[PDB]
């Protein structure tokens, strides 16, 4: 399912070295490392992100659009 | 097209360098106070050029006068040098398609890229000192010159014509640095670490300045503007975006935080995988 | 390409 | 064989930790971790690519790519 | 605890393979080594950050750290 | 040896993980991975590159490059 | 001790797995990897680095800088 599609309002890096980001008002982390450099460069450079997951938490699949 | 560059006072310095670019260019909407604008050089067709007359070289005197540089006018690029005495023209081996009539071509096998003239002349452009004296050396060198293979001494002249021409009509940084050298105090003008970054850059922010609507920032690789006076005291002549516009992609720039950036650059800082896992992947 | 004068 | 040139219309970290990326308007994933940021960065600046692959229907795979300056 | 709010004013590789940043006038270190060039683009881009740890004196640690754009 | 000192024209991500640049002209591969993310972004900034190997034929391996801003 | 301070000239990696800059004049090698891209961004987006070192020889290793936009 699509989580949650849109710009990515803020990101944080988790204490636990998972990764958090607020997209259209809701929060979603992820536990895969590379997805760090990807979702912050997609923030900074105003991607469309699409969280997807079977159950919308943690998530492990991201779709990148330019805007 | 002649135009005269005559260097007896700041004043008729700026005044030549001016005269130039409103010739030659078109003032940016975006860009533009008064008459003081950064601008867009309008299109000719390929193998345009126009003429440089050198002057002043002694304050206010008709004497070494017999130096003319030809000019691409596409991209600013001194395509070589007439000496107007022996009615020859010099020309740099990149320039086989620049054609001027009436006076004797020599090709020559030296090309014009900085990085052949620097070898030749042994002389570096960061740290290059420019001053009234050194441009009198460099003229009389240039007039000495004979031959379709450039020497140390006509190479240097070069970089420094170079420089106190072309690049301060691309650069008005250059421009200001440059011409206090002309006054009666007779310093040194030295072309700094910036300088030379600013005439690498020239390309990249000929591709980015169109894109500007008043962003509080503007990022090109290493150089950056703050605000429109600093943009408007550094640039004054970009290329009409010629392969010189374009590295790689399509995207010219990428507004972030209110700063506009030139694409390539933060791809080339957002293409990083995680660190972790960078350095322990050896 | 490097930078041409 | 080249199998499509272009853009990348969109990319997409998958949860098998491949990366998939929509060029030509063919899918491709690729499981190689070192292509994810370079792939992305591409995107980002509109670089044009060049998939490589056995197969070039989309939803092949891939593990050879050039990235050229058009 | 938000200790610091803020653009980055500094950062600093150390040598134990720490990373500092300045922000908001305090000085803070992670070692997570993950941070330190996702610190290194917020500091180019102006990003905000937010410096969040259960000790805030400068000079602390910290691992969370939240980015925002303008 | 200088083997070749210019922008990078193309890069590719081989089948071996290896990565290929093309410079003045001739291809050169390095398995350094530390390189892979340095040589894209000289790419895209168009930076002048330096190349040197034991051997310069197109083809040559490297591991030793400069990254110059003229 | 600050070593040197100012824009990167330029970098190089070197066969011996050493990562060379040059700054204000004078050589210094890291053999840091996590330096590398943290490096290579200051070097293509003129930030102002400060080489920090116990001892300053020339040529000698750092494994400490500091890195500000200006």
């Amino acid at each position: 399912a699509d989580c949650a599609k849109g710009k990515i309002e803020f990101s944080k890096y988790n204490e636990d070295d998972t990764f958090t980001v607020k997209v259209d008002g809701k929060e979603y982390w992820t536990s895969r490392w590379n997805l760090q450099p990807l979702l912050q460069s997609a923030q900074l450079t105003g991607m469309t992100v699409t969280i997807k997951s079977s159950t919308c938490s943690g998530f492990a699949e991201v779709q990148f659009n330019n805007d | 097209r002649e135009f005269t560059i005559d260097f007896s006072t700041q004043q008729s310095y700026v005044s030549s360098l001016n005269s130039i670019r409103t010739e030659i260019s078109t003032p940016l909407e975006h860009i533009s106070q008064g008459t003081t604008s950064v601008s867009v050089i309008n299109h000719t067709p390929p193998g345009s050029y126009f003429a440089v007359d050198i002057r002043g070289l002694d304050v206010y005197q008709a004497r070494f006068d017999h130096l003319r540089l030809i000019i691409e006018q596409n991209n600013l690029y001194v395509a070589g040098f007439v000496n107007t005495a022996t009615n020859t023209f010099y020309r740099f081996s990149d320039f086989t398609h620049i054609s001027v009539p009436g006076v004797t071509t020599v090709s020559m096998t030296t090309d014009s890229s900085y990085t052949t003239l620097q070898r030749v002349a042994a002389l570096e452009r960061s740290g290059m000192q420019i001053s009234r004296h050194s441009l009198v050396s460099s003229y009389l060198a240039l007039m000495e010159f004979s031959g379709n293979t450039m020497t140390r001494d006509a190479s240097r002249a070069v970089l420094r014509f170079v420089t106190v021409t072309a690049e301060a009509l691309r650069f008005r940084q250059i421009q200001r640095e440059f011409r206090q050298a002309l006054s009666e105090t007779a310093p040194v003008y030295t072309m700094t670490p910036g300088d030379v970054d600013l005439t690498l850059n020239w390309g990249r922010i000929s591709n980015v300045l169109p894109e500007y609507r008043g962003e509080d920032g503007v990022r090109v690789g290493r150089i950056s503007f703050n605000n429109i006076s600093a943009i408007l005291g550094t640039v004054a002549v970009i290329l009409n975006c010629q392969p010189e516009c374009q590295i790689t992609g399509d995207r010219p720039v990428i507004k972030i935080n209110n700063t506009l950036w030139e694409s390539n650059t933060a791809a080339a800082f957002l293409n990083r995988k995680s660190q972790f896992l960078y350095t322990t992947g050896k | 390409r490097r930078r041409r004068a």
